[PDB]
């Protein structure tokens, strides 16, 4: 019990090692797309107006 | 300052005379050699023929790469990304592609040559600098055509500089011959078309790109076709590069040249570096209409050839990793890594398709499965180099390995010094 | 001579304002521009002030100078309508380019009609089976419909509308309108040339028995063609709805560069851009289309629209809008194509007004709300089994995950126009087949079955006739060792007669390509024009 | 339909049209709560009269805001919400409840309409894709 | 806002007693100056705000 609990939560951390790499990228991405559609916002409401 | 008209919409020199020859986004030669003389000017922007002026894809263009030409075939008239991160193998592809159509060129008649044009946007000069001594050296720049438009060159010119090069490949595709393009790095033409749009104060849409970047893509991409045969039946066969952050292929100029080709080389980082070479994603990589352009032969063996790949991404990873193994499956295991190496490839080394369709044969029927893994790759060229080179040319005569032929192949491969063992 | 004649004012892209002195032309009235290299058709969309129209091309720009005479035609862009039109290749224009001479019109009718009124609304909802499983189990489709086959590039919204061309448009009595809007120009090829080969398009003398239109604006036009190429397939399936009063199907493949072609043209037409950069008028541009498709009580017209998501977004605002005016989405997954499932379409995102027990029966419903329960209950377990396995479920819920795992391969198919790439032939599943396979399989009955017997196989029959081919083939292991012995004197002859009877081909060097080639004169300095007009170089200052 | 009114602006109709039927709709309906009588009004989509309204002033150029949308977006909802009252008994004592109705994106609860109305509201109907498909009909969460 | 505020105010300086001032979404002074900040000829902040908040 000991010993294959010991390779499961190996297999665990592998695992939410793999999600968080996946999960971090998902985040740059949506973190980028957040920057460039509020400065998008911005240039827009500055352009109608200069 | 005074601007005068010339008269004439936006062309290039095309024609024979472009062959050889280093280009710059506009037509006028970097190279050194002086002007460009047995050439004439034809528009940069040119309408794709139509529904009539195509007809279906039926001839085999030969990459060289074993990956390329077993599992995603690429016909004359198809447009195949080539996909992928940085320090992937794009490009290593695409060479390989034109020393193979330079390597095929010598064996064939002149109506079924391949006249390649390389186009290079946002690159390196350094880069394109090795690259024409490379062309020199293997002999391959008789038959291709560079343009230029490098990372100090005007963003107008990396924007023009797929469209002059399509111009200048279009003449063959115009003239009954058979044309090869690459645009290397078309997502660095997107980016000098978004600085184009935002210094011209256009509204961006999604990542900043402006609304027409995927009529920017479409419309170069839709002038690579198989012309008909009132038409000269002539072809040209674009190979876009586009470059994705960390395997990200849900991007925007991803998804827009995706749904403009016809197939996929989806070029895998994590392959790259495991030393798997050409990093072919197998499971993510189609071609649907160089899949009936096949050569014969190829078709009778790589259909087999995918079906096992296919099977091997059943245990792939968790062989005995996750929790188990069963040791029925270590035979799918043990012959989808012979597969794996089968298909690795030094580069700048194409191989003739009758000596791909031989090694597949020898890595599908059984005749290395007693080779240990760390010697596939001196298993085949031993194969290559000692089984008699008469089956080679009765192979490519015949175009499939007739049943006159595979008991004479499997005659000799079986008398082959596989190595170590 | 004066008078109905304005000139170009200024060339922007594909927007061309053009000033009438006289007496300027309606909206959507269309422009002809005398002296183009080609036929160059305008479009009025706005009058700007200062008598100038703000006009949207038809065809590229390039070539235009700013005195051109535009010639106004007194009428929005008419189409040739018909039963002449079958059977032929029109753009979006109404110009035959199938190159099999002039269409045959029965009538020239505008692009531009008003939607059917509200007294003229058809409501009877009745299935239409496709012999698709997913299709007809989870999201059925109405024989008068407006459906959407949603996708991300590359997940097989081109392959679902050809296989839906291939089981529906063959069983259907009536006429068929593709409309190519924005995809492949070889696509468009493919399908004329299959649509020649299998006789739903006939050439020459029998033209007049073709039960097929095709209206093409593919992705190499400018985006005033591919925005104004549905409204042309619109006006050819309309007049078999209204006039003709049959009932039409009309498959329009990307409906969405529609939208992409008007916000390409909107951004030079001085709109501030809406939301992530679509035009402001999306939603009544879509709406303004989408309400001309409508089963009348004069005419039926069955639409399959293909739409595509722009980075594998379902919130962006031109697949958002679209979901709105249609009764069946089939929602395609990138991921459920990545599993390798084909068709990939999303289960759990997928709807349709038909599912509803009171018009498809409660037995069908019943087995589709308990296929969508378990594949809600498999989609909720995603993550306690990615990050600690599957031994830590409870035994309740490992059978969940197993009856999801089987009912998920159950759901794919193989169609018969996959067959050239993928080689195993295409499976038509009746509807009871589907309910029949799926209760089973809800119950329980196939719990002894492995999960790749549902994998790519037409019924619930085919599954247990797979389950026996995969342990026959585990028991193919010792069945015996093949050799073919004392062979080689029966046909073969051998290595080296065989390289005499090769005919080996001529090579030649010196390729030739100044055969038929017109080689002008370039000079190394550049040539301008002078004030007069004469092909001069350049002057000697900077 | 005895009892029933029911005003459609479709989307083939202007973006006026559409802007304008939720206070056609409003109206028709505080008749009969100034009359003494107990009304009963569904805005459905409600985001979508937003997106008309969008539509509607940015091509009379004003400029935009979050997602494009004016920035009195807040005050069109309002307007027409607030209309829902109970009177008094010198009134009438007529009654007027408002059912608006908002499409979120992927369950995005945090968009700028559905915040907005969600700010104006009484009360709140959350229904979930996922409770929908476990067999939860209604997916009320 | 400012109207109960100079309410409390009076309150404060004038009488000089001690004042309750409870203010209900305070949020919403922000608010309506942001609905009137694009046609009072702003461009506008960060999220959607004046630039005077
Ligand atoms: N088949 C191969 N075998 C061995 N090495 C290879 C192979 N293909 C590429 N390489 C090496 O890996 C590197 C890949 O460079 P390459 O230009 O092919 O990638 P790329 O995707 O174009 O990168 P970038 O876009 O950044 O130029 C090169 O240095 C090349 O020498
Ligand atoms: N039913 C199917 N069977 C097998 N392969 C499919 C199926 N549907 C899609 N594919 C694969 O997915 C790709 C989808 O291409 P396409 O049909 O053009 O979709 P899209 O128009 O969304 O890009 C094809 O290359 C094909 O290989
Ligand atoms: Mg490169
Ligand atoms: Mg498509």
């Amino acid at each position: 019990e000991h010993a294959s609990r010991m390779s499961a939560m190996e297999n665990s951390t592998k695992s939410a090692g793999e999600m968080l790499g996946k999960l971090t990228l998902d985040y740059n991405r949506k973190r980028q797309a957040t920057i460039t559609t509020e400065l998008i916002e911005i240039i827009a409401g500055a352009s109608a107006l200069m | 300052d005074l601007v005068y008209r010339t008269g004439q919409i936006v062309n290039v020199p095309i024609g024979p005379g472009t062959l050889g020859r280093v280009t710059d986004g506009l037509g006028q030669p970097i190279d050194g050699k002086g002007p460009l003389t047995n050439v004439r000017s034809s528009l940069v922007e040119v309408k794709a023929p139509g529904i009539i002026a195509r007809q279906s894809v039926r001839e085999p263009l030969f990459t060289g790469v074993k990956a390329v030409d077993a599992l995603v075939p690429i016909g004359r008239g198809q447009r195949e990304l080539i996909i992928g991160d940085r320090q992937t193998g794009k490009t290593a592809v695409a060479i390989d592609a034109i020393i193979h159509q330079k390597n095929c060129n010598e064996q064939v008649p002149k109506a079924q040559r391949v006249y390649c044009v390389y186009v290079a946007v946002g690159q390196k000069r350094s880069t394109v600098a090795q690259l024409v001594k490379l062309f020199t050296q293997t002999g391959a720049m008789r038959y291709t055509i560079m343009v230029s438009a490098t990372a100090s060159d005007a963003a107008p010119l990396q924007f023009l500089a797929p469209y002059s090069g399509c111009a200048m490949a279009e003449y063959f595709r115009d003239t009954g011959k058979h044309g090869l393009i690459i645009y290397d790095d078309l997502s660095k033409q997107s980016v000098a078309y978004r600085q184009m749009s935002l210094l011209l104060r256009r509204p961006p849409g999604r990542e900043a790109f402006p609304g027409d970047v995927f009529y920017l893509h479409s419309r170069l991409l839709e002038r690579a076709a198989k012309l008909s045969k009132e038409l000269g039946g002539g072809s040209l066969t674009a190979f876009p590069v586009i470059e994705t952050q960390a395997g990200d292929v849900s991007a925007y100029i991803a998804t827009n040249v995706i749904s403009i080709t016809d197939g996929q080389i989806f070029l895998e980082t994590e392959l790259f570096y495991k030393g798997i070479r050409p990093a072919l994603n197998v499971g993510l990589s189609v071609s649907r209409v160089g899949s009936a352009a096949q050569f014969p032969g190829m078709k009778q063996v790589a259909g087999t050839l995918k079906l096992e790949l296919a099977q091997y991404r059943e245990v792939a990873a968790f062989a005995q990793f996750g929790s188990d193994l069963d040791a029925a499956t270590q035979y799918v295991l043990e012959r989808g890594a012979r597969l794996t190496e089968m298909l690795k490839q030094k580069q700048f080394a194409p191989i003739p398709i009758e000596r791909q369709t031989v090694a597949v044969y020898a890595a599908t029927k059984g005749f290395l499965d007693k080779v240990r893994v760390q010697d596939i790759v001196a298993a085949e060229e031993a194969v290559i180099s000692q089984v008699n080179p008469a089956v080679f040319k009765i192979l490519k005569a015949n175009g499939k390995i007739t049943p006159a032929l595979d008991a004479h192949l499997k005659a000799e491969l079986r008398k082959v010094k596989l190595p170590g063992a | 001579p004066a008078i109905d004649a304005g000139y170009v004012s200024q060339v922007i892209g594909p927007v061309v304002d053009v000033r009438f002195d006289g007496e300027l032309p309606s909206i959507l009235s269309s422009l002809e521009v005398e002296g183009h290299s080609v036929r160059l058709v305008l479009e009025v969309a706005q009058h700007m002030g200062d008598n100038t129209v703000r006009c949207i091309a038809m065809d590229s720009t390039d070539g235009l100078v700013r005195g051109q005479k535009v010639v106004d035609t007194g009428s929005p862009i008419k189409v040739p309508v018909g039963r002449g039109t079958l059977g032929r290749i029109m753009n979006v224009i109404g110009e035959p380019v199938d190159e099999q001479g002039p269409i045959d019109a029965a009538d020239i009718w505008s692009i531009h009609r008003e939607a059917p009124e509200f007294t003229e609304q058809s409501t009877e909802q009745e299935i239409l089976v496709t012999g698709i499983k997913v299709v007809d189990l989870l999201a059925p489709y109405q024989r008068g419909g407006k459906i959407g086959l949603f996708g991300g590039a590359g997940v097989g919204k081109t392959v679902l509308i050809m296989e839906l061309i291939n089981n529906v448009a063959k069983a259907h009595g009536g006429f068929s309108v593709f409309a190519g809007v924005g995809e492949r120009t070889r696509e468009g090829n493919d399908l004329y040339r299959e649509m020649i080969e299998s006789g739903v398009i006939k050439l020459g003398a029998e033209r007049g028995n073709s039960k097929c239109t095709l209206v093409y604006g593919q992705m190499n036009e400018p985006p005033g063609a591919r925005a104004r190429v549905a409204l042309t397939g619109l006006t050819v399936a309309e007049y078999f709805r209204d006039i003709e009063g049959q009932d039409v199907l009309l498959f329009v493949d990307n409906i969405f560069r529609f939208t992409q072609a008007n916000s390409e043209v909107s951004a030079l037409l001085g709109r501030i851009p809406s939301a992530v950069g679509y035009q402001p008028t999306l939603a009544t541009d879509l709406g303004g289309l989408q309400e001309r498709i409508t089963t009348t009580t004069k005419g039926s017209i069955t639409s399959v629209q293909a739409v595509y998501v722009p980075a594998d977004d379902l919130t962006d605002p031109a697949p958002a809008t679209t979901f709105a005016h249609l009764d069946a989405t089939t929602v395609l997954s990138r991921s459920i194509a990545e599993l390798g499932i084909y068709p990939a379409v999303d289960p759990l995102d997928s709807t349709s007004r038909m599912l509803n027990p009171n018009v498809i029966g409660a037995e069908h419903y019943n087995v589709a709300r308990g296929v969508q329960k378990v594949l809600q209950d498999y989609k909720n377990l995603q993550d306690i089994i990615a990050i600690l396995g599957m031994d830590e479920l409870s035994e309740e819920d490992k059978l969940t995950v197993a009856r999801a795992r089987k009912i998920q391969r159950f759901l794919s198919q193989p169609f018969q126009v996959a067959e050239v790439f993928t080689g195993t032939p295409g499976k038509y599943v009746d509807l009871a087949d589907t309910i029949s396979g799926f209760q089973g399989v809800l119950t329980g009955k196939y719990d002894d079955l492995p999960e790749m017997a549902f994998y790519m196989v037409g019924d619930i029959k085919e599954v247990k006739e797979k389950a026996d081919k995969m342990a026959k083939d585990i028991a193919s292991r010792k069945e015996a060792d093949n050799k073919k012995v004392s062979e080689e004197l029966k046909d073969i002859p051998s290595l080296d007669k065989l390289v005499s009877e090769i005919k080996e081909v001529v090579i030649e060097e010196d390729d030739g390509l100044e055969e038929d080639f017109k080689a002008e004169a370039l000079s190394s300095e550049t040539v301008v024009l002078n004030e007069e007009g004469k092909s001069v170089p350049l002057p000697k200052k900077n």
